[PDB]
């Protein structure tokens, strides 16, 4: 069992062009950037990021 | 890469479907699934290439 793990859900995630699935995380200051994803499994409907 | 596969894939066409548009010539290639083989683990797996 992974302590501490992630969820993301399902269609929260996509990917761009050259695979590499990303994320739109949202700054602190409101502001929002697409982060990469190191997605390597789906429990049910939500990914399991590693990392990112 | 990514920015010569952008332009040869939404780009490339339509810049050469327009008038006076003879020839062109681009640098890079677009995307292409590379399948990078190791030798050592095809011959763990008794396979070949073919």
């Amino acid at each position: 069992v992974k302590q501490k793990a992630i969820l993301a859900p399902q269609q929260g995630v996509t990917r761009d062009l050259k695979g590499q699935a990303t994320a739109l995380v949202v700054n602190a200051q409101n502001k929002v950037e697409l982060r990469v994803i190191k997605a390597d499994r789906v429990i049910g409907d939500k990914w399991l990021v590693t990392e990112g | 890469e990514d920015l010569s596969n952008y332009i040869v894939s939404n780009i490339q066409d339509p810049l050469s479907r327009t008038k006076g548009v003879g020839d062109f010539q681009v640098f890079g290639s677009q995307y292409s699934m590379r399948i990078w083989l190791d030798p050592a683990k095809l011959n763990s797996y008794q396979l070949t290439p073919g």
